[PDB]
């Protein structure tokens, strides 16, 4: 349980599915939701197991996304204050997938 | 671009 508050680009899936603007970012075990200032839905709810890859380049954010996905495939852009924030985010979530993977054995 | 693959995908 990490949540972050990003801004979403129109870059890939944020203009495709008009999910652009400031948003928390909501991380368990096993999903993200992005849900919009001051609503009470979740806009979309990604599983980690539907992620290809994620990274960051400077104070960017990226998720790209695979074909079973609710959204389907396609990429995320979010913009936060600095290079700090988005390397915590890359790590964070990084290590929920690592976790993820090593449940099983 | 730093870039990693989901392990569990």
């Amino acid at each position: 349980k990490e949540v972050w508050q990003v801004i979403l680009k129109p870059k890939g899936l944020g203009q495709t599915k008009n999910l652009i603007g400031i948003y928390r970012l909501c991380l368990t075990s096993k999903t993200i939701s992005f849900v919009k200032l001051n609503s009470e839905a979740a806009a979309v709810v990604l599983q980690l197991m539907n992620i290809r890859r994620c990274g960051h380049s400077e104070n960017f954010f990226f998720i790209e996304v695979g074909r079973s996905a609710v959204t389907g495939p396609g990429e995320f852009w979010m913009q936060v204050d600095d290079s700090v924030v988005a390397q915590n985010m890359h790590e964070t979530i990084l290590e929920a997938m690592r976790a993820m993977s090593d449940a099983f054995r | 671009l730093y870039a990693s693959s989901n392990p569990a995908y």
